[PDB]
């Protein structure tokens, strides 16, 4: 009538999100945006990056020619996955710094060998084992060359071989560590060993120690593998007196985007460029609470599986 | 029906924006959303979304440049993760108390803004609304709504009812 | 589904007024703020007004004050456009818009996420005819027929061929308006120049402005 | 009021190429401007909003980075399917002004028009009208020239041409050039002649055919 009212007020939401702020830990606000990816659809999407299942084979294995690995020859990948059930079927090995060497080996992303012809004089080649079995016969790592006596003597190679190429040669060998003394004598004669491998800017000697170890596939010895990396203009040197294994050649090492990543989830044919070992992942939020380890361009990985970002005024409910 | 203000109330009915009017007057109630009010905290909530993002991905290289010196074991890197995470937190709380203290101080101007318009011919009813002491119909509140109500041109009307009682 | 379809458009002689229709269908229609925008033939969008969720707001754009009028039953799904005193620039498409919530707001200034296919309106006093339709079949690896659409208006015609399940290799023209006043256009299609008449081509022809349906087989 | 200035007015790029629009404003208006796409024959559909978000359903390959008065759109490793207009809006404050808009078009290997000659059907002579078709299919680039002979005779004037927009499937265009006669003056002649000057082997072909024959 002779009088009016005008009230200012502010839009509410009969039920709002919760977010945190600096003096409240738990305040409601009318709308809010969640920045962590929390969930994933659990399989692995083969686009656009080329994923390589190792199934049963690692990396390692493939590298070194395990006889059930021998289709990864001449493989290429940018994201190699390593199964769980996957296992070795070879000669025992061990590997001093294995995850520098897989690493290594996974960030060039192919598995390219060019052999090489290494003149390997006074001594057998193409050595062999009944742990390692190939077709019916008795065989060995594809990639190594295992070298023994020949007749009574095991003389002090010495071979070398150049890197004229423009690019990085890596080259894979091992020793032979026997279980026994007459094991020892019995394949290099010399009761003591002895295996280098050098180059114009490395070098690396190894005196094989004689020691039994846990039985793997019915053996007690070993082989500790080593690798070398020769720049162009650089050489290798070996030199050994016993306890050799020899490389048959080299690989091309490549630097590139490639990596591995250890997972038992599905692939799928669909497209993310975000790749966990609990499967891909939509990049479109900045943070993830899926996995810390991660390809491709993903969110960061957080602890939290939700981190609300204020987007409105407090929400307050009418009376 | 009586109409409320923002004192301890929100207004659910009210979608089209954030901060808005209603009133009681001689030709019925009615409401309004204010637009300048509301557009100038969407404004500052957009440019939060980027600058959330552009900081957390300075945290993300410093503490990771710390550790690098440093240099990972498992235990190394969880409490780098464990660290990481707790400053991620803290960057989003702290943007959402400023987001909270902009949209509450945007209410205040609005409050303010009308006290001044209507200026002695009004009075704070204490619960955010204005007892106009005048006869303001719906054109009337356009004008304070929109920004132009003269209080000279009630002035002798309104101050007359205020002597009354 | 998610979806809104437009009516009204057609012929109206200069100085009268039209009455657009938006229709809504499957989503909270009465939830939405709903805007309209036209464009020039093959010139570019200018929009035109905005109603608010419920009715109450209604802005215009500076060139179209006074002769337009938005209006809303949200009871029917329905939103209008009604032009008035109608001159040489209104001759264009017209489309609907819905506008995108903003931090959960029905704010009225939005962006326009789904549209409609559009009606078009042409202001003029010119005849208000059907299309006469002829086959191009020719006879000389592929080769190519199709049908010509003659003296039509106003615009548009749309041609589609074996009702909508051939449109693979499909070349429609633009209408160029003819010195006689109606438009002229053209429809062709590629086929194997070796299915002749192992293979039946129809180009259907249709024209809304006036209730006109065609059915023309083109054959060697 | 405000007025938005979108350019470049028109572009040509190659694919996998990166282009880059940029809206510009007379005056601040935050980030409430919204990119749009309009692919030939088809509606407009959103791709940016608020300056920078991107559209569900929306190529990954479309982002916006701008503020104030100053924005950009921007298409990384630009694919075929992106032929098209691209308008920016201000929807600060009424009225939602639109930019002029960009019309973005690729840029591929060349390719030569396949010619062909339509004479009227007896329907249309039937009507008094003589309509000759001509048709280029799928050519690039959209340049060429159309030259009218009948039995030798240059008619000219009393012809015109329409254009399709580049196919986003072979990136080519398609030209119609239809004559419109009488039936004295088709009824007249014999050789009625489409010559095109453009680059088969940048030589002008000629495609003829004799009335009521072949
Ligand atoms: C791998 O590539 C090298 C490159 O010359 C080739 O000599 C070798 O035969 C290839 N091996 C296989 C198993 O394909
Ligand atoms: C091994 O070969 C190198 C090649 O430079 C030579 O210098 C060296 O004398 C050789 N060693 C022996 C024991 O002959
Ligand atoms: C993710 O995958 C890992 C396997 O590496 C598994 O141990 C973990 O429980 C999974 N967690 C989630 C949240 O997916
Ligand atoms: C404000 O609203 C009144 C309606 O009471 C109108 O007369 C006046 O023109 C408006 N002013 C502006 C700047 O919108
Ligand atoms: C609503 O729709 C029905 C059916 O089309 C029609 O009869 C009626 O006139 C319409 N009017 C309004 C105001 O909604
Ligand atoms: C918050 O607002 C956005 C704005 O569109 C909306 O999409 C979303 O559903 C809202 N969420 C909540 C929890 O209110």
């Amino acid at each position: 009538n002779s009088t009016a009212t005008l009230c200012l007020g502010h839009h509410a939401v009969p039920n709002g999100t919760l977010v945190k702020t600096i003096t409240d830990d738990q305040i409601e606000v009318t709308n809010a945006t969640e920045l962590v990816q929390s969930s994933s659809t659990g399989k692995i999407c083969n686009n656009p990056h080329r994923i390589l299942d190792g199934i049963d084979c690692t990396l390692i294995d493939a590298l070194l020619g395990d006889p059930h690995c021998d289709v990864f020859q001449n493989e290429t990948w940018d994201l190699f996955v390593e199964r769980s059930k996957a296992f070795s079927n070879c000669y025992p090995y061990d590997v001093p710094d294995y995850a520098s060497l897989r690493s290594l080996v996974a960030s060039s992303g192919t598995l390219e060998f060019i052999t090489e012809g290494f003149t390997w004089t006074g001594v057998t080649q193409n050595g062999g084992s009944n742990a390692c079995k190939r077709g019916p016969g008795s065989g060995f790592f594809s990639r190594l060359n295992w070298l023994t006596k020949s007749g009574s003597t095991y003389p002090v190679l010495n071979v070398t071989m150049p890197n004229n190429d423009n690019f990085d040669k890596l080259y894979i060998w091992g020793v032979h560590h026997p279980s026994t003394n007459q094991e020892q004598t019995s394949l290099y004669v010399q009761a003591s060993g002895r295996v280098t491998v050098s180059t114009r800017r490395s070098q690396q000697t190894i005196i094989p120690n004689i020691e039994s170890r846990p039985w793997v596939r019915g053996l007690s010895s070993r082989i500790s593998i080593y690798w070398t990396i020769v720049k162009p203009g650089d050489v290798l040197v070996i030199n050994s007196n016993g306890n050799l294994i020899a490389p048959r050649g080299y690989f091309k090492m490549r630097t590139g985007k490639s990596s591995i990543m250890r997972s038992d989830a599905p692939i799928d044919t669909c497209i993310s460029e975000c790749i966990t070992p609990n499967g891909s992942i939509p990049n479109d939020k900045p943070f993830q609470n899926v996995n810390k380890i991660t390809y491709g361009a993903c969110p960061k990985y957080v602890k939290q599986n939700t981190l609300k970002l204020a987007t409105g005024m407090r929400n307050v409910p009418e009376k | 029906g009586a109409i409320a203000g923002f004192i301890e109330n929100g207004w659910e009915g009210m979608i089209d924006g954030w901060y808005g009017f209603r009133h009681q007057n001689s030709e019925g109630t009615g409401q309004a959303a204010d637009l300048k009010s509301t557009q100038a905290a969407i404004d500052q909530i957009n440019g939060k979304l980027n600058r959330v993002i552009e900081k957390t991905n300075e945290k993300f290289h410093q503490i990771e440049k710390e550790f690098s010196e440093v240099e990972l074991e498992k235990y190394v890197e969880d409490t780098k993760i464990d660290l990481w995470s707790y400053n991620a937190e803290l960057l989003v709380a702290l943007e959402n108390q400023h987001t909270i203290d902009l949209t509450d101080s945007e209410m205040n101007k609005l409050f303010e803004k009308t006290r001044r318009q209507l200026r002695e011919n009004a009075e704070d009813m204490g619960n955010g609304c204005f007892k106009i002491y005048h006869k303001c119909d719906n054109a009337c509140i356009e004008s304070i709504r929109n920004g132009t109500y003269d209080h000279d041109v009630y002035r002798d009307e309104a101050l007359n009812n205020r002597f009354q009682i | 589904q998610v979806q809104l379809v437009e009516s009204g458009g057609g012929v109206v002689q200069p100085g009268r007024s039209l009455r657009l229709s938006c229709a809504a269908s499957g989503f909270s229609f009465s939830t939405s703020v709903i805007h309209w925008v036209r464009q020039t033939p093959g010139k570019g969008l200018e929009w035109l007004a905005v109603i608010s969720y419920d009715g109450s707001n209604k802005y215009y754009a500076d060139s179209v004050q006074g002769r337009f009028t938005i209006s809303r039953d949200n009871s029917n799904n329905t939103l209008y456009l009604q032009v008035n005193s109608l001159r040489p620039e209104d001759t264009a498409v017209y489309y609907c818009a819905r506008g995108i919530t903003v931090f959960g707001l029905l704010i009225i200034n939005s962006a326009m996420d789904v549209w409609g296919q559009g009606t078009t309106v042409t202001v003029s006093s010119a005849s208000t005819k059907g299309p006469s339709v002829f086959p191009l079949a020719p006879s000389s690896g592929t080769a190519a027929l199709g049908c010509l659409v003659k003296d039509y208006f106003p615009e548009p015609v749309t041609v589609s061929w074996n009702s909508g399940a051939l449109t693979s290799g499909v070349h429609t023209f633009p209408a160029v308006l003819q010195s006689s006043g109606l438009y002229s256009l053209s429809s062709v299609v590629t086929v194997p120049s070796s299915s002749l008449g192992t293979q039946t081509y129809i180009c259907n022809v249709n024209h809304k402005p006036s209730n006109t349906k065609v059915d023309k087989k083109v054959e060697p | 009021d405000i007025q938005m200035t979108q350019s470049p007015s028109s572009l040509s790029a190659s694919v996998g190429d990166r282009v880059t629009i940029t809206c510009r404003a007379s005056q601040g208006i935050s980030y409430n401007l919204a990119w749009y796409q309009q692919k030939p024959g088809r509606v407009p559909n959103l791709l940016i909003h608020a300056a920078s978000r991107l559209q569900s359903g929306a190529p990954f390959r479309f982002s916006g980075s701008g503020s104030g008065t100053d924005f950009t759109l921007t298409i990384s490793s630009l694919q075929p399917e992106d032929v098209a207009t691209y308008y920016c809006q201000k929807y600060d404050s009424v009225p939602l002004t639109f930019g002029q808009g960009t019309k973005v078009e690729i840029k591929r290997t060349v390719a030569a028009p396949s010619v062909f000659i339509f004479p009227p059907s007896d329907e249309q002579l039937k009507s008094g009208t003589a309509s000759v078709v001509c048709l280029l299919n799928n050519f690039y680039p959209r340049e060429a020239k159309v030259q009218w002979k009948v039995d030798n005779a240059l008619q000219s004037g009393n012809s015109q041409e329409s254009v399709t927009e580049q196919d986003s499937k072979d990136s080519t265009y398609s030209l119609s050039s239809t004559l419109t006669l009488s039936k004295a003056d088709y009824e007249k002649h014999k050789v009625y002649a489409c010559e095109v000057t453009h680059q088969g082997l940048s030589s002008p072909v000629t495609k003829s055919f004799n009335r009521g024959e072949c």
